[PDB]
């Protein structure tokens, strides 16, 4: 999408695994705020919004 | 400690860094007292 108007997806009901996402060195950047992208395989949630 | 790597990894040594330079090549203990210094070497170890 285009940045005046993103787009918005629930992820929900499902096992989530984010050393797929953090491994992947294609990736320029990968920021976290509220955690540290190491702990989100034990730490979970009631949604998540991408 | 000398070695080479890829220009993208140098961010990986450092104390508190996660990645496979930092965790399965070269781990830094987080109260390191040193220095890290890199340099290009395209002109050297390049092919």
């Amino acid at each position: 999408a285009s940045v005046y108007a993103w787009n918005r997806k629930r992820i929900s009901n499902c096992v989530a695994d984010y050393s797929v996402l953090y491994n992947s060195a294609s990736f320029s950047t990968f920021k976290c705020y509220g955690v540290s992208p190491t702990k989100l395989n034990d730490l979970c949630f009631t949604n998540v919004y991408a | 400690d000398s070695f080479v790597i890829r220009g993208d990894e140098v961010r990986q040594i450092a104390p508190g860094q996660t990645g496979k330079i930092a965790d399965y090549n070269y781990k830094l203990p987080d109260d390191f007292t040193g220095c890290v210094i890199a340099w290009n070497s395209n002109n050297l170890d390049s092919k």
